[PDB]
RNA sequence: AUGAGGUGGCAAGAAAUGGGCUACAUUUUCUACCCCAGAAAAUUUAGC
């Protein structure tokens, strides 16, 4: 039997805002 | 003053001094990189002041582990392919209709691309409830957008300008084809 | 886009002219440059043309 | 290195989709690449020590150029804004600028 | 010019980089080796550069910098070799050892090194009257009952480079469902594209895209030429062809033919008979072709 | 950072909405360049971020094109290719993955999408109208 | 008046040589086929 998922969704700046959230600061930089 | 690739250490995090695309900066990259052709008795060029490093797409922004540990923070966005169709056996069986769409990815200030309104309907006639003469005036109407070696039928849409719209015309299309298949005139008969 | 037939329907039904209304409709309806606005505005325009003339 | 080096030793100063099989735009993109240079050769007078690099992702438009030491710091970096506002609104698209300073010309060889 | 502080500090830069690259790529520092440098930085560093050398490159420092600076004497100024004064230490020490081992002697598909390599493993820029001296001393000794060890050494100046053979790869011989045995191979002839298959065992029918070969060929020029293989070798009406040919026109279609059949007959005729098509032309793919 | 860490990270809201998702049969994504080096670089990291999100990848390599003129002088534009068909991948998958290759594609270097959705009869075909 | 107009004319002739374009066939031409058919009728340019 066929079971489609859900489409599930997300705001424009969501795929953005998890590879922000993967990296840390780096402390050896002065601001960006 | 000094370059700052003095202080990272030798276990540093190197996602965190390259989260995204960015140029190459002789002054934050750690390594000896020498590109250039040689002189006579000479040596390729030093990245300090480097034009040609410069000028290379460098994936210092993608190394394996910072590819792995985004492709695991991504994975919260993804869902799952129906088991039940495990190959193409029974994706042409509980699914006839294929749908062929294009998007184009350029450099530019427009994003517009007059070759992505095109759409591609794509179904076997065998999986159509067709009897001998409907099936035989459907290929007569259709005439060369059926393939008799694959039984398939395949109707492209570009006349309207969106690609939904294209979309829906090839749906449109595929009904009235089928019910005017399934329609004999009166001037069938001298066939 | 696909029918735009039916502002045809004040020009003549059956002469010349609704042979070149009708090729010039079938042109239009395939026309993926054009909106729906400038295809009837063009309609018009002929409409406007034929009714001087 | 001379022109017949461009693919074998060089590369190429401007780097974008256009001149691909089945791209298009390849004329606005060499026009603009065209201002660009001229823009930034007067902008920047005497601070540039070679060309310009003009990389193009999407709709974003990066200027990384090498420029000298002998500028003040604090005139670089009104320039950069300047320059990178002006042509932001004058391409419509976030343009963005990565000055590298170096203390001279780096001299290859002598012709 | 390098001086000895400034190579010893690109050693320790060159050191810290790679642990730096290993730490990039996820690898173990320790047995970070410089193919995995080289991929490394292939692929942090992409580049489409035909030369090789303009590429990004991250050596060790001694790939780099040349620094052919030997030095020859101590502190105390004494040189370390005997025949440093001669100025030739390596050669005349070479010499040395020749003659003392042909003295030993007296008592009881390859090629000679060429000059710059002998230069190259010496270390020293020499004449071509000292490498001729050299030459023939090494070829008195050859003469001479040279044992195990003069056999070693001499091979240290002796290399393979010399003779090539032509020999005409044979094809290896197929076996059909029915039990026929068979031997498929290619061929090409300006544009045209042939691939025949020769059975052992036939009675001379030869098929050109499931069309017998007379009625493909209506020209008895390419009907002779596919003929030509066959009666070279003395085996016309002993064998059946099944081959396919695409693209050309007539002429370099049945050329195409020829070489594929000649090919696929080389599996059914003796060594002799195979060298014999060679020297016929009937084994040469003929490159002539429009500018 | 060694002791300075985020406490804590706001992760990005997801939903997992009540429509059905899109089902793709096929995707290939073919890539252009100029460089042979780039395409072979963004081919590891498209592959690699396939194995690591579970989607089913092959590549392959279509033949260059090489288009020559004149102004004597000779001019060349070589285009080089790469194609990435994935296979049995759902919508979300889709997006996301492509959102991440897309957003990481190199200058110089275009991409077109194919994307092959699998569709049931409408409802209106099923049977003839009596 | 090197500006704007009007009224008439103007529309050449002969060679020797330099060059260019067309058609120029029987090993040809037309039809069927793409090759076993039937009807019609002196310097100069390259060489490899
Ligand atoms: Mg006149």
């Amino acid at each position: 039997e066929v079971v489609i998922p859900k489409k599930k969704t997300w705001d424009k700046v969501a795929v953005l805002q998890a590879l922000a959230s993967t990296v840390n600061r780096d402390t050896t930089a002065v601001p960006y | 003053l000094p370059p700052r690739t003095e202080k990272m250490a030798v276990d540093q995090d190197w996602p965190s001094v390259y989260p995204v695309a960015a140029p190459f900066k002789p002054s934050a990259v750690p390594l000896p990189v020498r590109m250039g052709y040689p002189v006579k008795k000479g040596v390729p060029m030093a990245k300090e002041g480097n034009l040609e490093l410069l000028k290379i797409p460098n994936f210092l922004h993608l190394t394996p582990v910072a590819i792995k540990k985004h492709c695991e923070a991504l994975k919260d966005f993804c869902t799952e392919w129906p088991a039940a169709l495990d190959s193409d056996e029974k994706c042409e069986k509980h699914f006839p209709i294929e749908i062929d769409s294009t998007d184009y990815v350029s450099s530019g200030p427009s994003v517009r691309n007059p070759r992505a309104r095109v759409v591609v309907l794509r179904v076997k006639l065998s999986s159509l409830n067709l009897d001998d003469h409907a099936k035989k005036k459907l290929i007569k109407l259709v005439g060369e957008r059926y393939c008799k070696t694959t039984d398939v039928l395949t109707i492209k849409t570009d006349r309207c300008p969106l690609r939904r719209q294209n979309y829906d015309y090839a749906v449109y299309l595929l009904t009235v084809l089928y019910h005017e298949s399934w329609n004999t005139e009166e001037w069938e008969k001298s066939k | 886009h696909i029918f735009l037939e039916k502002h045809l329907e004040s020009f003549p039904k059956q002469g010349p002219i609704r042979h070149f209304m009708e090729l010039v409709t079938c042109g239009l309806s395939k026309n993926p440059y054009l909106s729906v606005k400038q295809k009837v505005e063009h309609i018009e325009w002929f409409r406007n043309y034929f009714n001087e003339k | 290195h001379a022109p017949h080096y461009i693919a074998h030793r060089k590369g190429w100063l401007s780097l974008h989709t256009g001149n691909l099989d089945g791209e298009d735009h390849a004329a606005e993109r060499t026009v603009e690449d065209v201002f660009l240079r001229k823009f930034m050769w007067g902008t920047f007078p005497g601070c540039l020590a070679d060309q310009l690099v003009l990389k193009r992702r999407g709709n974003q438009l990066e200027i990384c150029a090498v420029v000298l030491r002998q500028l003040s710091p604090h005139k670089y970096y009104f320039l950069v804004g300047y320059s990178e506002t002006l042509l932001s609104y004058f391409y419509k698209c976030p343009v963005r600028l990565h000055l590298q300073t170096v203390p001279s010309k780096v001299v290859y060889k002598y012709l | 010019t390098y001086t000895e502080d400034f190579i010893k500090k690109q050693i320790e830069e060159f050191n810290i980089g790679k642990r730096h690259l290993a730490n990039m790529m996820g690898e173990d520092p320790e047995t970070f080796t410089q193919e995995d440098i080289d991929r490394a930085i292939a692929y942090l560093f992409p580049s489409g550069l035909f030369e090789k050398r303009a590429r990004p490159v991250m050596k060790h420092p001694e790939q780099i910098f040349p620094r052919q600076r030997a030095i020859q004497w101590g502190e105390d100024g004494r040189p370390f070799h005997y025949l440093f004064y001669t100025g030739k230490q390596s050669y005349y020490s070479l010499m040395h050892d020749v003659y003392g081992m042909l003295l030993n002697l007296e008592k009881h598909g390859s090629r000679w090194l060429i000059k710059e390599e002998l230069e190259e493993m010496l270390v020293e820029k020499l004449s071509d009257l000292d490498y001729m001296q050299f030459i023939r001393l090494l070829e008195k000794l050859l003469t001479s009952q040279c044992g195990a060890a003069e056999e070693e050494f001499v091979q240290r100046f002796r290399r393979s480079v010399t003779l090539e053979s032509k020999k005409q790869l044979i094809e290896p011989v197929q076996y059909d469902e029915q039990g026929m045995a068979f031997s498929k191979s290619e061929g090409k002839r300006k544009t045209a594209k042939a691939e025949a298959i020769v059975y052992k065992h036939g009675s001379g029918r030869i098929k050109v895209n499931g069309i017998d070969y007379q009625l493909y060929f209506p020209i008895t020029q390419d009907r002779e030429q596919l003929m030509f293989p066959f009666h070279f070798v003395d085996r016309l009406g002993k064998h059946d062809v099944t081959c396919t040919v695409s693209g050309g026109g007539r002429s370099a279609q049945a050329g195409a033919i020829r070489l594929a059949m000649a090919k696929a007959l080389c599996s059914f005729v003796t060594e002799d008979e195979v060298e014999w098509m060679r020297q016929a032309g009937l084994l040469t793919t003929d490159p002539r072709v429009r500018e | 950072l060694h002791v300075d860490v985020p406490k804590d990270l706001t992760k990005p809201v997801v939903t997992i909405s009540d429509e059905p998702d899109i089902l793709y049969k096929r995707l290939s994504v073919l890539v252009k360049g100029h460089d042979k080096a780039v395409l072979d670089s963004y081919e590891y990291f498209a592959v690699l971020a396939a194995k690591e999100l579970g989607i089913s990848i092959k590549v392959h390599e279509p033949p260059r094109k090489i288009e020559r003129f004149t102004l004597r002088v000779q001019y060349e534009m070589r285009t080089l290719y790469r194609c990435l068909e994935l296979e049995h991948l759902t919508g979300s998958t889709a997006d996301v993955y492509l959102e991440y290759i897309q957003r990481n594609l190199p200058e110089g270097v275009a991409m077109e999408v194919t994307k092959t959705q699998l569709e049931q009869l409408p409802e209106h075909i099923k049977e003839p109208i009596w």
